[PDB]
RNA sequence: GGUGAAAUUCUUGGAUUUAUUGAAGACUAACUACUGCGAAAGCAUUUGCCAAGGACGUUUUCAUUAAUCAAGAACGAAAGUUAGGGGAUCGAAGAUGAUCAGAUACCGUCGUAGUCUUAACCAUAAACUAUGCCGACUAGGGAUCGGGUGGUGUUUUUUUAAUGACCCACUCGGCACCUUACGAGAAAUCAAAGUCUUUGGGUUCUGGGGGGAGUAUGGUCGCAAGGCUGAAACUUAAAGGAAUU
């Protein structure tokens, strides 16, 4: 039974702060509570707490990542750049 | 009341081994004044002379060569290889309507670890009985020819020290090996390497440079 | 009413073709609709040819020309270049000469 | 007047009556 | 493909999924080939690799996580390692693998 | 606490005494528990390792870089920041980098950095939404919140104070040569007003 | 036989540029151009101007030492008319006619794999 | 430097030019055509990967499963909007130099958004062939794209083939042109706009003088701009189309 038409988690804020502020939050809020896939163990159990810190339910591995998401776009490009330049200095 | 003409020194340019003539021309630099003398600041230059002037015959009217200048001694600055191009007009004259163009290229190294990228152009040809006025290829012909051109070009390079690649290009050896493997696919008149650029060279090695000198 | 079966130039079965920028006024114009002329002309001219091979090394040696395409924007192609007008049934004829 | 400029004309004219009517919603 | 043949082995031969059983299968000399998922932690890979050569069993490093290998063996759960006990009409035992 | 970015506790062996020695790094995004970190001139070019800016090709992306060798890390430490190597002068062994502010410094090639970016990035994208969130923020940094505006104070209190309406009264661009009790407003401001046009230094 | 050099005539419209350099390029000599020999700002490119500047050109060209020179003619190019200006055909003439020698000239008009939208908007420079 | 001609501008800061080299983003020149493909928008550098498609070949298979479609839905140029990135180029806005009686423009300088990209919206273009889809029939011609069949056709030589490209005849299915016109039309023209007063193959949609007006109003979608749906009172003898002079 569809409870809200657009606020979603952001319904906690009731009417306050103005629609465009809550939209911006709802986005990062959904980003920051969600269960993510563990690159190490496979299962989808990387949750957050303390922006930047992402740890896995079982196998208990903790990955530094983005403030509200596990891999921030920039970090991911920086990876491939570091890949790129590394392989430049093996051959 | 200066006229640096009364001031500049002169110099004469010498070409490398694998050509006909080595005497190129002259140049102006400066007085070899200590603290920015006429040696270290410049002469790491190039010269664009058509190899038909560097070989002599006119079956070489196109095909410009760049000669980078690397070492200097006693009014005599020997040069090495830096690149090769085509005259604008030649290309402009090969590209005619009613026919397919085909270009391919590859980056590749050598023993003497000069990395480079060679090019390759080729146009279709009409069979000499052909009635239909345009004679295009099949875009799978086109992909195959590039594969073979890319098959053939990768072997010539990394075949020993572009100075031999020099000795490989000057007599147009590559051009026919292309056309030979090609004839099974499409006619392809007007095949040339058409270009090669130089992008990374290894450490100076004053020894090997004087291999083409005397 | 309509006054050209081609509506303009050379496009049936396609829907959209990329434009070109006029060589005189830089107006955009679809390539299928853009009056074109190959510019082939020597470097030297009617008179400088004799003056060329006179004070020159390499006997006459090539005389290589310059080659390029031109793209006109009917507005420009009419102002100077090759149409000027054709009559009703003169319009149809696509013989170059 | 050019058809499209008369389109823009009445576009604005609507946005003003749209606006004016809202003083009273 | 390498999946293509695994998929055959799944449908015509015998196998076992998981870590405890492939070792029971390595100790009994039964495994003809074990397949190790990319993300399987090294220590397990090491131990399987050690158990392998003691059994003189060949090892194929599946380029892929356990989530994918479970798909390749046609299962809806994740699998970290596989043990081919008998290859069916497939040829993985005697191909480039 | 009071930090944008997570830290990374990284234990090494004491080459000179039998003991462990724990260091506190700023976690570079992507590093993880149980990872091996490599710190040294002759170390390899992976996210997490610490390498002297001379030993990395240009285009490299390093964080927590020292301004003089061995000062144990000054530049690019806030959540999401880094510096980019943009060239080397092997003789004099300098290295040119671009800091997060856009300014381009040139420091020793023996200055050390750690390959990657700092974790916790994008934190400032989320609105605070309310005083309390700000409150708890500054509750853990310093007593800098909330801010009364000098323009709502009496003249005893501020260069901007007083008047019968609230108004700054004189140019709020104060000069460098100003003196304590004078510098409030836009100190040394060489331009002012809404920044039209694109930013991002050439 | 002679002593070589490069001419590199850039003859756009509204000016023409003739200047000789070493066959290597890094060292230039004797530049004076077509806007240098008239003062009308509408005759800054006319052949009659590039001529008088070709005369001054070859002067230092021999007063320094070049008895022969190859030319590399060139228009504006890039995203422009791609076509030779009027004061190029005058200049080449009035520099070979100055007792200089000519060998193996070509064109160096920059021509792109088209891009970088031309100036003046999709409707054209309408005048 | 730029232009009809000028001027605003750039120049001890060595401009413009030259040379060697580097960085950024965008674009894909010449080849390019009465050339291909996609439902349309639209699609033009290489290579790898991913699934997709028509035509064709067919003594395979299923056997009426189909045609066209209110509601509903996928996609949908450019611009424009939200949030990041990007921001070379050209460039609404604005500011200028000129021109002008004036000149808020045309021309020149600067140049904000924009132009590119990711996630999301927006759903409109002369989105055009101003021409619905399926089926049948009605008339000649020479080019071409794809597929196929026929060959003591040419060309490649190696030792002759095989190949590949080329030539000739035919046959499907494409994009188009030519010439006629039985026929059609108000004509311009049209192998469909033909096979209609000798008026019926199936089906979807829209129009009913011109203004008023795609306006008012309600409903609905949209962050917005705006999209869809959409009247009337009143006014008016023309408005319009094609061809001739
Ligand atoms: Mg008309
Ligand atoms: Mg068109
Ligand atoms: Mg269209
Ligand atoms: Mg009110
Ligand atoms: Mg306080
Ligand atoms: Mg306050
Ligand atoms: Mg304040
Ligand atoms: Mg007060
Ligand atoms: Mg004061
Ligand atoms: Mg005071
Ligand atoms: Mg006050
Ligand atoms: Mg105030
Ligand atoms: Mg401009
Ligand atoms: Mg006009
Ligand atoms: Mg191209
Ligand atoms: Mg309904
Ligand atoms: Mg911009
Ligand atoms: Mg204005
Ligand atoms: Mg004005
Ligand atoms: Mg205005
Ligand atoms: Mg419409
Ligand atoms: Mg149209
Ligand atoms: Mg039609
Ligand atoms: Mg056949
Ligand atoms: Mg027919
Ligand atoms: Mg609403
Ligand atoms: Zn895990
Ligand atoms: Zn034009």
């Amino acid at each position: 039974a569809k409870r809200t038409k657009k606020v979603g988690i952001t319904g906690k804020y009731g009417v306050r702060y103005g629609s465009s502020l809550r939209r911006q939050v709802k986005k990062l809020e959904i980003q920051q509570h969600a269960r993510y896939d563990c690159s190490f163990c496979g299962k989808k159990t990387v949750k957050r707490g303390a922006a930047g810190i992402w740890t896995c339910s079982c196998c208990k591995k903790t990955v530094a990542g983005g403030a509200y998401t596990v891999s921030t776009a920039a970090a991911a490009t920086v990876r491939s750049t570091i890949r790129r330049l590394r392989e430049m200095v093996e051959a | 009341v200066v006229d640096p003409f009364t001031r500049k020194e002169w110099f004469d340019i010498k070409a490398p081994s694998t050509f006909e003539n080595r005497n190129v021309g002259k140049t102006l630099v400066n007085k070899s004044t200590g603290l920015k003398s006429a040696s270290d600041a410049l002469k790491g230059r190039v010269v664009e002379v058509c190899l038909a002037d560097l070989q002599g015959s006119e079956d070489h009217s196109f095909r410009k060569i760049k000669l980078r200048v690397d070492e200097v001694q006693g009014k005599n600055l020997l040069t090495n290889f830096h690149g090769m191009d085509f005259t604008t007009d030649k290309l402009r004259s090969m590209v005619r309507k009613w026919q397919t163009l085909i270009e391919a290229n590859v980056t590749v190294k050598t023993s003497d670890d000069y990395v480079l990228r060679i090019f390759a152009i080729a146009f279709t040809r009409k069979q000499a009985n052909q009635v239909k006025r345009h004679s295009y290829a099949q875009s799978s012909h086109i992909r195959a020819i590039r594969k073979v051109i890319s098959e053939i070009l990768t072997k010539e390079v990394q075949g020993s020290t572009l100075a031999q690649l020099t000795s490989k290009l000057i007599p147009e050896v590559i051009n026919k090996e292309i056309e030979n493997a090609t004839k099974d696919i499409f006619p392809l008149q007007n095949i040339h390497v058409r270009k090669v650029k130089l992008l990374k060279q290894p450490k100076f090695d004053v020894g090997a440079l004087m291999a083409l000198h005397g | 009413p309509k006054k050209r079966a081609s509506n303009g130039r050379n496009k049936k079965g396609r829907g959209h073709v990329k434009p070109v920028r006029c060589v005189n006024c830089s107006k955009s114009i679809p390539k299928d609709k853009a009056i074109k002329r190959m510019a082939i002309r020597n470097i030297v001219e009617a008179a400088a040819v004799r003056d060329l091979s006179e004070a020159s090394v390499y006997p006459e040696y090539a005389l290589p020309k310059t080659y390029n395409k031109l793209h006109y924007c009917v507005s420009c192609a009419i102002h100077a270049r090759i149409v000027r007008v054709r009559s009703r049934e003169d319009r149809k004829n696509r013989a170059p000469p | 007047m050019r058809a499209k400029w008369r389109k823009k004309r009445t576009r604005r004219l609507k946005r003003k009556r749209r606006k004016v009517r809202a003083r009273s919603k | 493909s390498i999946n293509q043949k695994l998929a055959l082995v799944i449908k015509s031969g015998k196998y076992t999924l998981g870590y405890k059983s492939t070792v029971k299968s390595l100790r009994q000399g039964k495994s003809k080939l074990i397949i190790i998922a990319a993300n399987t932690p090294v220590l397990r890979k090491s131990e399987l690799e050690y158990y392998a050569m003691l059994s003189k069993t060949k090892v194929y490093y599946f380029q892929g996580g356990n989530n994918e290998l479970g798909t390749a063996v046609g299962k809806l759960f994740r699998v970290g390692v596989v043990s081919i006990l008998e290859a069916g009409d497939s040829d993985i035992l005697t191909t480039l693998a | 606490s009071g930090r944008g970015a997570p830290l990374a506790k990284v234990v090494f062996r004491d080459p000179y005494k039998y003991r462990l020695r724990e260091e506190i790094f700023i976690a570079n995004e992507g590093v993880h528990t149980g990872q091996f970190i490599y710190a040294g001139k002759k170390a390899s070019l992976n996210v997490g390792n610490v390498l002297p800016l001379g030993s990395v090709p240009e285009g490299t992306i390093v964080s927590n870089v020292e301004e003089k060798p061995g000062d144990r890390g000054a530049l690019a430490r806030a959540s999401g920041n880094y510096v980019i190597i943009i060239g080397h002068n092997p003789d004099e062994n300098k290295t040119r980098v671009r800091l997060p502010s856009g300014a381009k410094k040139v420091i020793s090639s023996d200055a050390r950095g750690v390959i990657g970016v700092i974790a916790g990035g994008g934190r400032v994208d989320k609105p605070l939404l309310k005083a309390g969130r700000a409150f708890h923020k500054y509750r853990l940094k310093r007593n800098s919140w909330p801010k009364t505006r000098g323009v709502a104070m009496n003249p005893v209190d501020h260069p901007h104070g007083g008047g019968n309406h609230q108004h700054i009264g004189k140019a709020s661009t104060i000069s460098r040569g100003a003196v304590s009790g004078q510098k409030a407003g836009l100190i040394a401001a060489r331009r002012t007003g809404l920044l039209r046009g694109s930013q991002k230094t050439q | 036989s002679q002593v070589f050099g490069v001419a590199r005539i850039y003859a756009s419209f509204n000016d023409t540029f003739v200047h000789v350099t070493d066959l290597s390029g890094k060292e230039t000599i004797a530049r004076v151009t077509g806007g240098m020999k008239v003062k009308a700002d509408r005759d800054e490119s006319s052949p009659y101007a590039a001529m008088l500047a070709a005369q001054d050109v070859a002067a230092k060209c021999k007063e320094v030492g070049i008895t022969a020179v190859h030319v590399k003619i060139r228009a504006t190019g890039g995203t422009r008319t791609k076509t030779p200006g009027p004061g190029g055909q005058a200049a080449l003439r009035a520099l070979a006619r100055s007792g200089l020698r000519i060998g193996r000239i070509e064109d160096v008009t920059p021509v792109p794999s088209d891009s970088t939208r031309k100036k003046g908007g999709r409707r054209g420079r309408r005048l």
